[PDB]
RNA sequence: CACCGGCUAACUCCGUGCCAGCAGCCGCGGUAAUACGGAGGGUGCAAGCGUUAAUCGGAAUUACUGGGCGUAAAGCGCACGCAGGCGGUUUGUUAAGUCAGAUGUGAAAUCCCCGGGCUCAACCUGGGAACUGCAUCUGAUACUGGCAAGCUUGAGUCUCGUAGAGGGGGGUAGAAUUCCAGGUGUAGCGGUGAAAUGCGUAGAGAUCUGGAGGAAUACCGGUGGCGAAGGCGGCCCCCUGGACGAAGACUGACGCUCAGGUGCGAAAGCGUGGGGAGCAAACAGGAUUACCCUGGUAGUCCACGCCGUAAACGAUGUCGACUUGGAGGUUGUGCCCUUGAGGCGUGGCUUCCGGAGCUAACGCGUUAAGUCGACCGCCUGGGGAGUACGGCCGCAAGGUUAAAACUCAAAUGAAU
């Protein structure tokens, strides 16, 4: 089937100059392509760790005209490996950037937020439904699971907007670019993380009602009393601290 | 409902010409006759008729002069929802003193030129041309 | 429509709005030039147009438009401004007067020499 | 002094080459430019000529004179109804509106007409007309209003019937899916383009017998019927609203429309409590290069509250009157002879063609988008925007009322 790569060369200035990529950081860039994305990195890293999962690409990507012997180039799926192998190779978090298909980039991040300190910050490029999700906050309908998972491990950073004519076959959707960082140090810690993402779908799988039963088949309104949490308020109105409250007495407790 | 009789006389008169009718009937009235018969008397229809007792029905008889209504147009001026009053020189003529107004006045129901000799004024009734 | 209706609401006239604010109903006025550059105009057309940043004595600030060939703006240059827009270049609405204040008229002109404030040719 | 491409009166040469520049709008300029800069010639005004600002006009583009709402902007989702607007026909009375005459006032200047003075004109000045208005007296009585008495054709009441998935409540029947328990029986079933997750030797799937429970009513069925609209479908009973027809009697204008107000209002969604067979957002898995397959929660169901929105559409407000025809459907009734689906009539609702007329066209066409009257709602270039701020309503989601700055020279409808 037919993918559609980006063409317009005044948007593709910002994104380079967001990455602004410099001498000793280790990029990744995962699905060079027909390196749309990394030509205009001719400012250089000296080196680069590719992935491509495609053995034809690599095949025909070792020698471009002046590509040759910078990168080591890997043929396995990034959605399999240990990207923390390759952290004390060279020593320091690495930083990584993508133009994937909107459709598998997002178990990525989910992969990529477990190795943590293997990776110091992303500059993606995604569609701007997700983007404004990733960014929300409560009380809107922007709110939802991606949110509060993705904010309990990073920052989120909208960084670029790209109208949809900048790629060639133009899709009926906008594209956008965000900045996430991991935290520094969890505000909220939780022991275990499963249980956290178990409460939050519950949550919102009934985004709709009143907590009393939305929630009210693991709780109960007097132990919800107990921590301050009204129990007339739907989920979308629980900030993520207080979701990583009943996160910690779930586990204090039975 | 029925608000306003002296129209319907109206457009029962250009409908009837309009489709090549020889007569018109209408549930009768004492200000549908003085009408009639200011109409009559200029030559816009052959003649009308009244019979009945306890609901008269006038009967009016239409005039065409050769394959062609002799009514060119006929239309109501002063209506129930606002009614037209006119001083004696503010009395309007129609088609350039071609055609007729009917007015109300004191003294009956007559034409702008005879009220104009009369030196009346009144109500605006219709236009007829 | 009904005449019922209108009794009880009159029919009402849409606002004129002026294509000049910054005049105030005046037919000129003085300001003091905070940037010369120069601009490009919006499609079909090829140009370098001159433009000029004026801050008025009312407070406003606005961009004008320096007709002819030639001009000897910089900044703190005191001019005179009037009306007019200029079609191709979004955003400008005023024209500055040739030969009055720090402005100059323009050299060598010999048809229609009064729009650009130039004197007599003594020849 | 401005101008000479069109609008708009007036044309050629040189220079430059999408540069420099011009421009009120449409636009001109990349090598012969009547559009940029100079020159020759010409056009219009003239002691002035151009530019800018501001008001009216053109603009019927807020339409009283004088516009619109099927598809271009524009009929509230539907009904009831207070204030308000309007109101059949006859007689009498009154004189408020209305009309006629007169009197008082409406400063002078100014505007208009006929004259007079500066050598003319601008300017100054005599007399008149006008100032459309208001008040007070005296009359007229056709029309509207008030008051009194009538009338029956508008609107209602009574008597007897007809058709109908109109509404609320309670019973009950037969097919099918799932589950349970029994029989016969041995190894696959299901699904896909092909497979896999999945079910099965603790006997599945298949075929027969018994039960449990929930949701929906094949055939009839129609382009058919009922309802203000949303909508309404097995059979039987109880309570109940409207429409229509026949003959006769009765009341006597008791009417139409309706801003605020009150009520009803698909699906999804919510609160308290039940129920849960099939299906199935989310979710959990299996594949292929979207869409697919296997499980499956909220929900769909019931009682009682909330929400108040839809391409809620005939994209067509309610009431009344008038204007040539032809094919069908459904439901009453009068009269003759009578095997009557036999002939002559007379009502209600509904579908499709098409005449005059209307319309930009498409099309509408007695169920009008034709010819008229009464009342109500709404529109004013495209985007920003049915958005922001404020008020009211809601448990929440959100509903309702509702802008501006800025930006473009178009956006749009029907037909070829």
């Amino acid at each position: 089937f037919g993918q559609n790569f980006l063409n317009d060369q005044f948007v593709i200035d910002s994104i380079v100059s967001a990455i602004n990529p410099q001498k000793g950081q280790a990029m990744v860039e995962i699905g060079p392509g027909l390196a749309a994305l990394t030509e205009p990195v001719g400012e250089r890293l000296d080196q680069l760790t590719v992935i491509e999962l495609d053995r034809d690409l690599a095949a025909r990507l070792q020698t471009h005209p002046f590509l040759g012997p910078k990168l080591t180039i890997y043929q396995q799926d990034a959605m399999t490996f240990n990207f923390g192998e390759l952290a004390e190779k060279m020593g320091q978090p690495l930083r990584v950037f993508g133009n994937l298909p909107y459709n598998i980039s997002t178990p990525l991040m989910f992969h990529l937020f477990s190795y943590t300190d293997a990776i110091a910050d992303m500059h993606f490029m995604l569609q701007k439904e997700v983007v404004n999700r990733l960014v929300a906050g409560p009380n809107s309908k922007a709110y939802g699971r991606l949110s509060v998972m993705a904010q309990y491990y990073c920052n989120v950073i909208p960084v670029l907007e790209v109208p949809p004519s900048a790629f060639t076959p133009p899709p009926k959707v906008d594209s956008a670019v965000v900045r996430l960082v991991p935290h520094a140090t969890m505000p909220h810690p939780v022991k275990d993380v499963r249980v956290l993402s178990r409460i939050t779908t519950e949550a919102f799988n009934q985004r709709r009602k009143t907590i009393r039963n939305s929630l009210g088949n693991l709780f109960s309104v007097e132990v919800l009393t107990g921590m301050g949490i009204d129990p007339a308020m739907r989920a979308e109105n629980i900030s993520v601290a207080q979701y990583c409250q009943m996160a910690n007495y779930l586990a204090e407790n039975a | 409902s029925m608000q306003d009789p002296i129209a319907d006389m109206l457009t029962r008169i250009r409908n009837g010409q309009a489709a090549n009718k020889a007569a018109v009937t209408m549930p009768s009235s004492k200000l549908k006759v003085a009408i009639a018969n200011v109409l009559k008397e200029e030559g816009f229809i052959e003649d009308f008729k009244v019979e009945g007792d306890t609901k008269p029905e006038l009967e009016l008889t239409l005039k065409y002069f050769q394959g062609k209504a002799v009514v060119e147009s006929i239309q109501r001026v002063s209506r129930p929802g606002l009614r037209i009053y006119k001083r004696k020189d503010e009395l309007p003529k129609v088609m350039a003193g071609l055609g007729i107004a009917v007015v109300s006045t004191s003294k009956g129901v007559m034409t702008d030129r005879a009220a104009r000799q009369a030196g009346l004024g009144g109500e605006i009734i219709c236009y007829v041309a | 429509a009904t005449v019922n209706q209108l009794v009880r609401k009159p029919r009402a006239r849409k606002v004129a709005k002026s294509n000049v604010p910054a005049l105030e109903a005046c037919p000129q006025k003085r300001g003091v030039c905070t940037r010369v550059y120069t601009t490009t105009p919006k499609k079909p057309n090829s140009a370098l147009r001159k433009v000029c940043r004026v801050r008025l004595t009312n407070g406003f600030e606005v961009t004008s438009y320096i007709g002819g060939e030639g001009h000897n703006l910089q900044e703190h240059s005191v001019i005179l401004i009037r009306g007019g827009r200029v079609k191709d270049l979004p955003g400008v609405r005023y024209h500055t007067v040739r030969g009055a204040l720090d402005c100059s008229g323009v050299k060598d002109r010999k048809q229609a020499r009064s729009k650009y404030g130039v004197k007599r040719p003594k020849a």
